[PDB]
């Protein structure tokens, strides 16, 4: 691996479950590459259906010259209407921030995603009484676990 | 969309 | 040192500015104890001084059994009122986790916590703009940085 | 305001 | 993978632009070669291109006992001529360590270089006036960042 | 502890023997203290006998905040004439920063550094050639090791 | 000789 | 206490 | 503006880079004049740096009749050791003829210059390459784009 | 007149409406300037009150070299909240690009957009039926008429 | 010649790819003449072949009063059946305006068309890249540049 | 934001 | 129908005896039948047409609508069809033209500027031009390819 | 078939 | 001797 | 500043 | 048909 | 170094 | 071309 990343950085920190997501991803890179790095963020709408991923945006970087560089990914927030259920934007869920060149992905970091709800005791809540809850989505904040990331890496044929 | 890298370091 | 904290956990996060802290402390102790354990939770006001410290809450606990025990601890908010300015309440602020025995303070832990209001972009301010934001309380959400705990421990005359 | 811990185990 | 590189130690350290680089280099050989291992060093003279890389000088060593060996690797100063610009040199550079067995390259340490020039402060400087230096190069001194190696293995067949 | 040093970068590396030391340092406090901290950079001009150190400057540092701070420590150059025999700069010396707490020291980095004279192969010289060397101290560059600190703690009572 | 220290977080 | 880079 | 230039002519085009530089320059005078005008021909050998700029030589003209009038102006060709690299005399560079009155310039035009070398073909070449080409300056021939000047004017008090 | 633009290209044209703004632009220089070219795109609000304006984006270039360069900006495109009334995007709008350097602008550029939605036919309609239109605004295109741009000039103190 | 396009303004403009092209022309009758002007418009479906040309329409204009006239040329969109490939509609194509007298063609005025689809960044691509859009027609949108028309006239006998 | 200039003649 | 937008020459100055290398810029709006003929001639007597050398031609198609361009190499003059050597110095004239089926549709003339190592034409009179002896490979060019003149021929295209 | 309207 | 033209615009 | 087609 | 630069 | 310059008519 | 010196324990 050619790419490494060396910090990712949660600018807003707890937000809007509507807010745009903003990081600010710092990677070490020794060759210069012939192609973009391809970034892209994916919102995990139910734990055990891909189906319900929502590709929240994706962004190339480049030309990318050695050495240790950073940007910016701001990515719009989950559509709200593509949840399985309203009530599933609650308590924890994922995000999975990835990078693939040439069309290979190479690194993912996911992330645990806390939210909570104005007013709202969750912690008592058992999974029957959660659903009952009328979300109001303009009333749901989220704070992103950025210090636990699950990185996995994978074998890619960079330039060669 | 695509944007250029901005350099740490060097 | 006889007690010692293995892991504290931040129930509701994240939270309303005035909404109660909620923690779960879980710690060890080595041989058993004729005292109370007092444990406090401290909002910190201002960076420069001591004097806007907030004594949240506190809470005696005991009797304290050998080995591995936890505890909830339920801390109420900061008083607006207390604070130099206003907009002091926004990005990062500190609380102050601590625990005495037999009025000595023995462990403090603290933690930074992430302040933010709906609708604010405080990223791209610098401060003197943050100054003249018009704060409204029921609007700012905390996230308390809990993975990241600044320990400081002090001696102690336990039972002897 | 004073209360008791709740033991954990192994 | 046969060969490991263990350590490497810059000996001439600081050192002129012109100076000759000195290095130390220990590796474990685990099975037995047949053919020597093939050193290099480049000198990264564009962050952007891979056209401004000066093959500074390679060395054959062989034959190769098992176990662990050291030798010294002398390689010449990069020619001052090749750089995009002058003052490219000044400031933070690449160089790569590198080995191969039977022309495949199977690991490259690069290392970051500071790069000073008698009377002149970087510091102080921006892009702008650092490219308005008028470089004396034989008042340019570096120094090699060594305890920071950037490694990256590659898979060869080797004896096989 | 209750002030702990999170980095030091040495800002200018390598640098001649007579130019200033600077040293951007970033340390972390809890509680905000009510004196300044008192730094200080010795270079250590025999490694056997006390009484050659130079205490080459210090400086206050105040008031201290809670949270994490930096500062740069500019410093000035050993006194030549103040070494037992001008050829002891060449080769490895050591310098020492460090930090007190109302006239108590609690830690102390110290560093190698490495010293070496325009057109002078120091690494094939024994110490009798050495001194023989006529020393210019116009033409003696360092490097300091500043990844490789050795950190010294020391209990003091802070504000208690 | 003293100075203020820059803040770096907050 | 090693710098940042 | 007193002085205006109508028109300048070069008489040795093309020519050896070490060729001297012959200008036929011919310009209006509408007020008669106390001092002569100075003119000057400035070598650009940077493109990022003014402190590459070899003032080839000047001219003093006077006195200065009213109407339209012309001179030659002959200059040194550059010197190719102020020359950052020494491939920097190939391809296009740049030339300021400038004239002044009482020690403020008033007039600059600029000119781009092709340079080439004999059994060179610089077009299909990249940068890096040309670095490497081994310059034989008794063999490179300039041509100044004489047909487009850049013209800069600046306010000057005259005879006021 | 030491900078001038030689020309702008539109590289995304038509457009959404909230597609950025893609501009090439071409400029010329003859000296190496000290500071930064300060670019800047402003959307025309209202054409009577200026209160209106929209500083889409702003981009620092440098550092300037002598010759012929170029560079793309990419601006964000104007915020719908801020026009006085949502009808107002309709029919002929514009830009304005402007460059200044330390902080005085040099030149501006404007130029007239004409912005059309799908379905409507805005030729046949007068001012008051026009403001009835229901505004869908990812229905809205614009096309900048970059053939006909009106260039202002404005002197300043450069580097002189 | 006794008819003169004097202008061409393009009404409808951006305009979607499937609207009617809407032209006001205003041009030049010297002498009057007995027959009517025959109008037409022709979208070029390919560089390479005469044969995918499409006639959008034809208009006749009469009786011709001397002097100074203008009228609306109305014509229908290409048909996207008739093309090469469905992806020759993006990019750069032409249209061609044309006039005759009883069947003589004396004036052919041609314009480039920039032709975009919502949702894709035609610079970022290459040809290959084109070809193999999914072009969805009634998200492509073009923009006349009317700006620079090419002219090219022809002698015929009118009234003679 | 900033970036630098990309060559065009020389 | 066919409009020259811009020439442009690649290799300048150049030896006397390096190929031209012109990069050449036009526009046309009809998919022509045939190719563009393109020609490049050295005047080697600016009174005589009889020492004119055809040094080169190419065809270029075929010819799409659109704003084409393409680089034309052409061969140097020869020495040996001058009528003295001395002639190459000063300045003397090419002609690029393109013709469409054999006929020509434009000419673009160019002045150029012949000097020789070491020798100083300008104080020099017609007289001691002739007697210098000329070292061809110490020749070099220069085509002010900035002052462009333009002669255009009305043809027949694909009517 | 349509009248140009005069200017 | 022959060749296709290059396209520039479109 | 036309653009350049 | 002057050159471009 | 100087020269006077030569005047120019009509 | 060179050969190693050799390094123990």
């Amino acid at each position: 691996s050619i790419v490494n990343i060396l910090s990712v950085n949660v600018l807003n920190n707890p937000a809007k479950f509507s807010d745009p997501y903003k990081f600010e991803i710092t990677f070490e890179c020794l060759e210069p590459l012939k192609s973009d790095l391809e970034w892209k963020l994916t919102y995990v709408g139910s734990a055990t259906s891909q189906s319900y991923d929502q590709i929240l945006d994706t962004l190339l970087v480049g030309p990318i010259p050695i050495g240790i560089n950073k940007f910016v990914f701001e990515a719009d927030p989950p559509n709200i209407d593509l949840l399985p259920q309203l009530s599933d934007v609650l308590g924890v869920t994922v995000i999975l921030l990835s990078c693939a060149y040439e069309d290979n992905e190479f690194v993912r970091v996911g992330y645990y995603v806390n939210n909570e709800m104005e007013g709202l005791n969750l912690q008592e809540m058992d999974d029957a009484e959660i659903k009952k809850v009328k979300v109001d989505i303009s009333k749901v904040w989220r704070s992103i676990l950025a210090e636990k990331p699950r990185v996995t890496r994978f074998n890619i044929q960079w330039d060669n | 969309k695509r944007i250029a890298p901005t350099p740490v370091y060097p």
